């Protein structure tokens, strides 16, 4: 009844490669396609909705995530341990920051705590790494809208716009034509149901897509009135009829 | 083969090969003999030398006032679990003023061994050890093997070629069973029985090792000149 | 048990070498190259990113060169969340040496700590080691200008200019070349930028493949300034020198 | 291939070779059995007489948990008097919280739980015995038989060890012949019967039979020995059917 | 308050000879103004030749005795059942008496 | 913790972690030991593979333990930090605990235990160093050398080499070395150190480094201009 | 790879055996108890003549009624010999004594096993101990790293040690004095060393009621050695 | 090849452990069915008592984990058993710290999470277990989650589980294709109970006595278990219609 | 342990130290040394409950010593005051704190200039021109803000010192036994062996 593995599972073989690394990322090559574009006034992440029985209900299954209430998350890979992440990423937002600073961390520390709980899965003892590359995309006062990746690695890069798992060598190509440092938010959520459509075999519409949000401050999802100073949540997750209005201006 | 790399690993026919190895470092040990009567219990114990010079390794332990053991195998592990046995003979004194029961002293033994045979890192003992004792329920003889198996007997015998005094005293068992108030008749016997088990060397007077204990007589070990006597 | 399993990352080869530390030099010499050259008037960090994507927000980001105070920066060779550990654990060292005797972190106090937690993870703990080469730039009281490095085994050495990661070899010849212990800052600058575009294994060197800084003694009334260019100021000193 | 050298590995068939190696011992140890009556269980063992240098009545293999429950098992003896011990604090434990002296159901659980947290890790091994127990609660009688998975389900009668198929044989004509229900004295005698049947698998030494019961009306639902008369009237009972 | 301590009273007596020695009790035992027992014996027989007594705090003094009387047990299984010298046990019960320095035997021993 | 036991026994009664901690020694730089009459002298190679380096800067090889005892090794450099760290600290608190500074043999025999220590710790491996230890005890002007090895043996030495080619330089040593009579002054001693280290270095004097060690804590590190002096005048009585 | 604890299908400790192999590698150590005191010698085997030969400490003091002569391993005895120490010096201030050469050998001896995964390995060394008390008298034990120690009247171990083993079955008699097992000691580990044999090279001890533990001076083993020679000469 | 015994990532990207501890799922050979109804959800299992020596009232792979949440396991019974006393223990807790009964979805997280880790951490094995929870939720109503030894779980309008799933899966899918809605739109429990055993002898293609059966129903603020009678009752309800 | 002054002059930090060990009824001693070096140009004296003030200051001794070791290089005063004050801070919130008072005198041979800082046991450090702990400063203070000027030779300031020792012995109630006076400058450490 004890854990004997105080010994790293992830080591370097002679060709320096870190193999559990390596593998992790083709478990997230296999892993549905995931998407995020940035816009000026806005960042939109996507994915779809791979339903595993049509007798499940795919609305309890939430791919996009809210962090905090301008950091959302999506990812692509293996959804449970997404699930585990998104839980100790909320929890790492309160503890780490909010507690001490009163306010909730900016996308880049928050991702950055994420990437260091990834990386102490890929170097401590006795476990794999996490099999998932998230797509983070935020909103803070100082460094205003962005959009970041994280690998099994835990190495986090930040993009324009990028797509990860399935057909993300070939939605990479088609976000690289059709980017520019003059998109609306609106034209961004265009084109990534635009990029989403081609790696999608089946069904496409608002009930087999997930697709959110961080753009303006929403007061009326915030609950409350009389505090001028809390605005509301920049995250939002459009709806199954939302979605649906868009692609008939597809 | 594959399975005997751990105490932890059953092989595919449901053995445990290391505690199947550790049986084989007692019958390497040298030989003892246990018998009793319905008065008293003895241990003979043939001492082994590493060469001329050196001297014969001591085989029996006292436990306590009633009670005690010869060891044959690893006299190491034997010293472990002689030691845990004075100290439960010992707290069964100071907590409940009572002495250890024979029986339950042999439960005790079991249950320590049986924690190395089930656990990762730990080896099983390796030793063998036959604990005599008089008791509230008189005499007794156990046999310890270090798998946990502990067996109430009349007389036995551990150790390299003990199947000749095994034997002897199963022929032998009506008769020494009724050596009831004679300690030096008792010890013949058992004597006479662990000659059974010699061939080339014969009992000289610092090889042997004799123990008794029973009514009117505490667990006292004799050795040297007093054994001569019985030579 | 779990014995079975173990990888033993902590152990001699035959011929006296740590296994783990020396696949952890080969997990290095594929990363990005990364430069550190001292002059009489100040220290040059370049550095190579790895991922050229034109969808990279280069402005918001840190790969390579990092900020250990105001006196010291670090460019990075390797696995970068294994960098970012030891990097807050050495922000950490520095604000504690503060703390405690009210004045800034010596250089070489703060690299020997780095590379004593480095060592540790080669003699004991059973994990793997970091994958990461620093080139530590800075500047105290004591010694002034100084470049170091630290490898995996937690060895350390000093430098007057010096190149991890990629192509060392062919880098560490080309400044063997032209170093000059009366180097300035602006030639420094040059060389650093030079060995880069020799060296590189992309077909050109530009502005959005570079991370760049300066520690100068040229600040305003004889202090310490530490400079970490930004994407449109790479892009003029690679104008400046001629490269592009 | 590798997947049965340690244990908590799951095979590609979904099994988990160390246990199924586990339960190879229990099938090589000495024969066990339990057989539930109207108002209580019966326990016997069949015990090997190795050599006549045993003392008779001595080596005592079925233990009592608390004072209400049996215990018996077949395979590593060791094994199966460390899971005793184990049942012993469980039961121990349970009683000091709740009063009330643990139920069956609930004592069963508490080894299966054990024995089922063995499987789970490779530092660990699986169990080497197989165990019938049992007793009198509220709720009435109940037996039980505890396999090295963990694996445990409620009985009518109960058999394990080398001559399990003979015994589990004979249960089953017991439980077709007397819808009803058998009595404890009944039990005890046919026990006696079923040991010495199951005794041809082990024919090669002599044997010595023990008997243990618990009884709502017999034994005031307590643990208790059959000696003397009772156990001698069950040995003669035994011999005239094997004859 | 509980107060761990108290008082049964009684007094002992040691006298060295030329080839002997004694060690006297009363048999008294009390508390308060209460006589306990008329005959509880105070003065032990703790084997290798050596007589004891804690008098004072009667549970303090039987603890103290009842270990002295397993060191000497302990110290023939350690030591090839060698004899505790009367010099020996009094250094091995300062020992045991000092061990609880700060929460003490509330003992006068005499050996 | 990681428990696992890396230094053990082999079949032919080898523990091959402490024997391929040798190896880690073998393949470090040179270092030599001579002691004179009143004085010892630690010599060191420096590899001139590393060009472009800082030699204000870098790790010196010698290291004073205190004011009076130094150390020098081969091996692994990382290794040897954890060693001279220890060792310092046992000189502080010894001085701190028994008023007075260690002796040169004391501070040897810690050191030495160190290293013996983790040879049969569970989870670590091996240092992979050898040190000499050199210096004068304190209110003593009797010279003392000593070398210790990842095994954790240590023992005392007139004059010792250890490291690359280290067969090489104590063979050199062995018949240039009188016990009789041993290097009288520091200037003859110093001689004798390059000379030996001239045996195996290859080139002029950047590649050797020189520290002179005498009684009442007075430890002098020559300088490149002092040593090229020496290699100068060696060469030159050579060339006859 | 395999446990360190493990046993081999023989019933022995693997580890325990392979530290037996490394004992044998070791040098040559020889111990002979006598009524007039124990004698202790040793081979000191330098590995090179700039090896100051004096510094070679096999031969050790435990208290002054009990000496130890080394072989094997060495290093790894000083944590043997510290524990020893310890041992002699607590037993004699919680009972105001000496303690038997016996106990002192059991306490060494309990250390032995204490490996798995406590140490990772057994000890590399065996251990000559040799002393005094008044209970058994001069007393000479090996102890070894399987947790066992055996008394002699006399032994060898070391690389010599079968062959010296067997000498000292023919020479050693209950009448030998202490001048006489001196000499024995140097015959038996001047016929059993590689190196010609002197007092720089092989160091003698010994153990006396009335003096305790002394190791031998370099001048006052010469004389012995020269005796011997003119002894052996003379038939 | 030590990427197929404990839990790390073989060169595919695939934890072979994972996958073999849901070919143990299917080691017991039992189908399970769970359906949802207006004010109910029901769950259905096959009974097989091999033995004639097994008391079969103690032959259960359906557990009360609270007074509201039932789960039916399939795989082996002493993973099945860990798993429950586990379940059991953990929305105890919940109500104790929060105050209010362990929702059906938020225990399938936390026994799908504690699943996850499993899969990362190698010194513990995956259950080789499915676990699908039923309840009457007073949030959510009606509710199926299931979770998997991969860590997996997600809620169901219906679900089957066992070696021959995908034949009832597929017999549910029909049916609820051509109803258009996301439950058996019935009144009482007792009718959904017969819908259920319904399908699954049409999916199976096997008749069932009292004694094959093992029925589970969650109404609002209880879940219970039929008797042998209570499920008598059921088919001879089926059968005279 | 009693009177502890310091005082800062030009060039030269000086610090005079009472001689007499109390305990209670009688004077056990009448030539303590309440001072150690902690490095070549750092003096450090001491005064506080017996036994604390030795152990403390030995400790403090022992971390600089091995400091300067480490480094090849000795710590500034203001460093060594930092370090000090951090300890008593540390040892203030502990289970049995240091009672102890200390003065810190040292040249900075970077800066060329002498420093003097005062700490007492609850980590409460301050830089003065002339410092003293315990009912000391209650007399000589005043002395010292009437006749100090920053501009002071090292016999000027020992002269000053004499009338604050002499203003002790005269007001004071306790036979402090004189005092141990040593100057810390450029040169290093050195006692006035006549005072
Ligand atoms: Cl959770």
């Amino acid at each position: 009844m004890t854990d004997r593995y105080s010994f790293s599972l992830t080591t370097f073989s002679p060709s320096g490669k870190l193999g559990q690394i390596d593998y992790a990322l083709t478990a997230v090559k296999q892993g549905v396609t995931s998407l995020g574009i940035k816009a000026t006034n806005g960042v939109v992440i996507a994915t779809e909705k791979k339903s595993s029985s049509p007798l499940a209900m795919s609305e309890t299954l939430s791919k996009v995530s809210l962090l905090t209430p301008d950091i959302g998350a999506v990812y692509s890979g293996m959804g449970p341990d997404y699930r585990v992440l998104v839980d100790k990423s909320r929890k790492v937002a309160h503890t780490s920051y909010k507690r001490i600073y009163g306010e909730y961390p900016p996308t880049k520390l928050l991702v950055s705590e994420v990437a260091k709980i990834m990386q102490e899965a890929t170097q401590s003892g006795g476990v794999r790494p996490f099999g998932v590359s998230l797509l983070i995309a935020g909103h803070d006062e100082f460094n205003g809208f962005s959009l970041y990746q994280v690998d099994p690695s835990g190495s986090y890069f930040p993009w324009k716009a990028t797509a990860i798992g399935k057909g993300s060598v070939a939605a990479k190509t088609f976000l690289e034509k059709r980017w520019n440092d003059e998109l609306e938010l609106e034209d961004a959520i265009h084109i990534a149901l635009l990029t989403l459509k081609e790696s999608v075999e089946g069904e496409f519409n608002g009930d087999t897509i997930e697709l959110a949000i961080i753009g303006d401050e929403n007061p009326d999802l915030l609950g409350y009135t009389g505090i001028p100073t809390d605005k509301g949540p920049r995250f939002r997750k459009l709806t199954s009829q939302e979605i649906n209005d868009r692609l008939e201006a597809l | 083969n594959n399975y005997d790399g751990d105490t932890v690993t059953f092989s595919p026919t449901g053995r445990l090969f290391q505690v199947e190895y550790a049986l084989e470092a007692i019958k390497q040990g040298s030989v003892t003999v246990g018998l009793r009567s319905n008065t008293h219990a003895v241990l003979v114990a043939l001492k082994r030398n590493a060469d001329e010079l050196s001297s014969y390794q001591k085989k029996i332990i006292k436990c306590d006032e009633h009670m005690g053991l010869s060891l044959a195998g690893l006299a190491p592990d034997a010293r472990v679990l002689s030691n845990y046995l004075r100290q439960q003979c010992n707290y069964s004194s100071l907590v409940f003023n009572r002495k250890l029961a024979v029986e339950r002293a042999g439960h005790l033994l079991c249950d320590k061994a049986q924690k190395n045979t089930q656990s990762y890192g730990g080896r099983p003992y390796g030793v063998g050890l036959l604990i005599i004792g008089y008791d509230k329920s008189g005499a007794h003889l156990l046999e310890f093997q270090p798998s946990g198996n502990v067996t109430e007997l009349y007389g036995t015998a551990i150790g390299a070629r003990s199947q000749g005094a095994k034997t002897y005293l199963e022929r032998t068992l009506d008769t020494f069973i009724k050596i009831d108030g004679n300690p030096d008749e008792l010890i013949k016997a058992g004597v006479e029985a662990i000659s059974q088990s010699l061939r080339d060397e014969s009992l000289t007077v610092d090889n042997l090792s004799i123990a008794i204990v029973g009514k009117d007589t505490p667990f006292t070990i004799y050795d040297g000149e007093a054994v001569a006597k019985y030579i | 048990g779990s014995r079975r399993y173990d990888s033993r990352t902590t152990i001699f080869s035959p011929e006296g070498r740590l296994y783990q530390v020396e696949y952890a030099l080969e997990s290095i010499s594929h990363a990005g190259t990364a430069i550190g050259i001292m002059a009489s008037d100040g220290i040059v960090l370049a550095a190579e990113r790895k991922v050229t994507s034109t969808l990279l927000e280069q402005d918001t980001s840190t790969e390579k060169l990092y900020k250990l105070n105001d006196k010291i920066a670090v460019a990075v060779a390797g696995l970068t969340a294994d960098a970012e550990i030891l990097i807050n654990t050495a922000r950490i060292h520095a604000q504690n040496y503060l703390k405690t005797y009210n004045e800034d972190i010596p250089v070489e106090i703060l690299v020997r700590r780095l590379s004593d937690i480095k060592q540790g993870y080669t003699q004991h703990g059973g994990l793997r080691p970091f994958g990461v080469s620093f080139i530590y730039a800075g500047y105290d009281d004591r010694y002034g200008y100084q470049l170091y490095t630290s490898n995996p085994s937690g060895n350390y050495t000093g430098w007057k200019a010096i190149s991890v990661g990629a192509n060392t070899s062919a880098a560490q010849t080309l400044l063997q070349m032209d170093y000059k212990d009366d180097m300035k800052v602006d030639d420094a600058i040059e060389l650093a930028l030079k060995t880069l575009s020799k060296t590189t294994d992309s077909s050109a060197l530009t502005y959005d493949r570079l991370e760049f800084a300066t520690i100068r003694k040229g600040a305003n009334d004889g202090e310490v300034y530490q400079k970490i260019f930004k994407p449109q100021e790479i892009k003029d000193i690679l104008v400046k020198t001629g490269i592009t | 291939t590798g997947y049965d050298l340690s244990n908590s590995v799951f095979s590609p068939d979904g099994r988990n070779f160390q246990v199924e190696y586990a339960v190879k011992a229990v099938e090589n140890g000495t024969t066990s059995i339990g057989i539930k009556c109207n108002d209580g269980v019966v326990f016997a063992v069949e015990k090997l007489i190795t050599s006549k240098l045993l003392v008779p009545q001595k080596n005592v293999k079925i233990q009592v948990v608390d004072r209400h429950i049996g215990c018996v098992y077949s395979g590593l003896i060791p094994d199966g008097r460390h899971l005793v011990n184990r049942g012993r604090e469980e039961a121990a434990s349970f009683k000091k919280l709740y009063k009330t002296p643990i139920p069956i159901p609930a004592f069963a659980d508490r080894l299966g739980q054990y024995v089922q947290a063995h499987t789970l890790y490779n530092s660990v091994r699986p169990f080497g015995v197989s165990t019938i127990f049992g007793g009198v609660d509220k709720n009435g009688a109940h037996l039980y038989m505890l396999e090295p998975s963990g694996s445990y389900w409620g009985y009518k009668g109960a058999a394990t060890g080398k001559g399990r198929q003979s015994a589990k044989a004979e249960l089953e004509k017991l439980v077709d012949h007397h819808p009803e229900g058998l009595s404890a004295r009944e039990a005890v005698k046919q026990a006696a019967k079923i040991i010495y049947l199951a005794h041809e698998d082990n024919k090669e030494k002599d044997f010595e039979l023990e008997i243990s019961w618990c009884s709502l009306s017999e034994t005031n639902g307590l643990h208790k020995f059959v000696k003397g008369d009772l156990l001698q009237e069950a040995i003669d009972f035994a011999q005239k059917e094997i004859n | 308050q509980f107060n761990p301590y108290g008082d049964n009273g009684g007094t002992i007596l040691g006298i060295a000879g030329e080839d002997f020695a004694v060690l006297a009790g009363d048999t008294r035992n009390i508390t308060d103004y209460s006589i306990n027992s008329r005959y509880e014996p105070k003065v032990f027989d703790c084997g290798d030749n050596i007589v004891m007594s804690a008098n004072g705090f009667a549970a303090d003094g039987d603890a103290l005795v009842k270990r002295f009387k397993n060191s000497v047990k302990w110290y023939h299984f350690d030591h090839n059942d060698k004899k505790l010298s009367i010099n020996s046990a009094a250094r091995n019960i300062q020992h045991l008496l000092y061990g609880k320095r700060f929460f003490p035997y509330y003992v006068h021993t005499i050996i | 913790g990681y428990d696992r036991a890396l230094s053990i026994f082999s079949p032919d009664g080898h523990i091959f972690q402490v024997e391929y901690a040798l190896e880690a020694v073998k393949r470090g730089t040179c270092a030599v030991g001579v002691k004179g009459k009143n004085c010892v002298v630690l010599g060191c190679e420096r590899r001139s593979t590393l060009k472009l380096q800082d030699t204000r800067i870098t790790p010196s090889k010698v290291s004073k333990i205190d004011s009076h005892v130094v150390l020098s090794f081969s091996g692994l450099n990382a290794d040897s930090r954890i060693l001279i760290e220890k060792a310092r600290v046992e000189a502080q608190s010894h001085r701190l605990t028994l008023e007075d500074p260690v002796t040169v043999e004391y501070l040897t025999r810690y050191v030495a235990g160190v290293q013996q220590r983790y040879t049969q710790s569970g989870g670590v491996r091996p240092f992979g160093v050898s040190t000499l230890i050199a210096g004068f005890d304190p209110r003593d002007d009797e010279p003392k050398l000593y070398q210790t090895e990842p095994s954790g043996i240590y023992s005392s030495w007139s004059a010792q080499t250890i490291g690359r080619n280290s067969k090489t330089v104590r063979e050199f040593l062995e018949k240039n070395y009188d016990r009789k009579e041993p290097p009288a002054t520091v200037e003859e001693c110093v001689k004798l150190t390059v000379r030996s280290l001239l045996e195996v270095v290859q080139t002029g004097a950047k590649n050797i480094e020189i520290t002179v060690v005498k009684p009442d804590s007075d430890i002098v590190a020559l300088s490149s201009e002092e040593i090229n002096q020496y290699v100068t005048q060696i060469e030159q009585e050579k060339q006859e | 790879d395999r446990g360190v604890s493990t046993f081999s299908p023989e019933g022995r400790l693997f580890q325990v055996e392979y530290s037996l192999e490394a004992i044998k590698l070791g040098s040559t150590a020889i111990g002979i108890a006598t009524k007039e005191g124990v004698v202790l010698g040793v081979e000191k085997r330098a590995t090179s003549p700039l090896l100051e030969s004096d510094s070679i400490e096999k031969i050790v003091e435990i208290d002054r009624h009990i000496g130890c002569a080394m072989s094997g391993l060495t290093a790894d005895a000083r944590s043997m010999i510290e524990h020893a120490r310890t041992a002699a010096v607590t037993h004699n201030l919680y009972y105001d004594e000496d303690i038997n050469v016996e106990s002192l050998t059991q306490s060494v001896c309990d250390l032995a096993l204490r490996f798995g995964e406590l140490m990772s390995r057994p000890f590399g060394v065996a251990l000559l101990i040799a002393g005094h008390d008044a209970d058994d008298g001069y007393q000479l034990f090996h102890a070894e790293p399987s947790g066992t120690f055996y008394r002699y009247n006399a032994k060898a171990i070391g690389s010599g040690s079968e062959g010296a083993q067997a000498e000292l079955l023919n020479e050693w008699h209950s009448s030998l004095t202490l001048k006489e097992a001196e000499l024995l000691v140097l015959k038996i580990l001047k016929q059993v060393m590689e190196e010609k044999l002197d007092e720089n090279n092989a160091q003698l001890s010994c153990i006396t009621k009335q003096d305790g533990f002394k190791i031998y001076d370099n001048e006052k083993t010469a004389e012995l050695i020269k005796e011997l020679k003119e002894k052996e000469a003379a038939e | 090849g030590y990427d197929r015994h404990i839990t790390i990532f073989s060169p595919e990207g695939r934890l072979y452990q994972v996958e073999y501890a849901f070919k143990a799922t299917n080691q017991t050979n039992i189908n399970s069915l769970a359906v949802r109804g207006k004010d109910c959800t029901v769950v259905i299992s096959q009974k097989k008592v091999p033995d004639k020596l097994l008391d079969p009232t103690t032959v259960s792979y359906i557990f009360c984990i609270s007074r509201t949440i039932g789960m039916v396991v399939n795989g082996p019974i002493p993973d099945a058993r860990n798993a429950a006393l586990r379940a059991k223990a953990e929305a105890a807790e919940f109500r104790y710290k929060y105050g209010y009964d362990m929702p059906c979805d938020v225990l399938a997280k936390r026994m799908a999470n504690l699943s996850q880790i499993y899969t990362q951490r190698a010194y513990m094995r995956p259950l080789g277990v499915i676990l699908t929870f039923v309840s009457v939720d007073e949030e959510l109503g009606p509710s199926i989650y299931k979770t998997d030894p991969a860590g997996y779980y997600v809620g169901y309008k219906a679900t089957a589980t066992g070696p021959k799933q995908q034949e009832i899966t597929t017999n549910l899918e029909n049916h609820f294709k051509k109803s258009k809605i996301d439950h058996i739109n019935e009144e009482s429990w007792e009718k959904v109970v017969e819908f259920a055993i319904t399908h699954m002898i049409d999916a199976l293609g096997t008749e069932f006595s009292k004694n094959d059966l093992e029925v589970g129903v969650a109404t609002k603020d209880k879940f219970f278990t039929l008797s042998a009678e209570n499920i008598e009752e059921r088919l001879v309800a089926i059968a005279e219609q | 342990m009693d009177i502890i002054l310091g005082i800062r002059v030009q060039d030269s930090v000086i610090l005079a130290s009472s001689k007499a060990v109390t305990r209670g009824i009688s004077v056990l001693k009448d030539s303590d040394d309440k001072t150690r070096q902690l490095s070549p140009h750092t003096l450090m004296s001491f005064a506080g409950e017996a036994g604390d003030t030795v152990q403390f200051a030995e400790y403090i001794q022992a971390n600089i010593q091995l400091y300067s070791i480490r480094e090849d290089y000795e710590l500034s005063p203001q460093a060594v005051s930092s370090f000090v004050r951090q300890e008593l801070a540390k040892s203030i919130r502990s289970r049995r704190p240091y009672q102890v008072n200390v003065l810190i005198g040292g040249y900075d041979k970077k800066k060329n200039k002498p420093e003097l800082y005062q700490i007492d046991y609850l980590g409460t450090k301050v830089e003065l021109p002339y410092g003293a702990h315990g009912y000391s400063g209650f007399y000589t203070f005043s002395l010292l803000d009437h006749h100090y000027r920053p501009d002071m030779t090292t016999e000027e300031g020992l002269d000053l010192l004499k009338l604050c020792v002499q203003e002790l012995e005269k007001r004071m109630p306790m036979d402090f036994k004189g005092v141990i006076v040593k100057i810390v400058d450029k040169d290093g450490i050195r006692q006035v062996d006549d005072f």
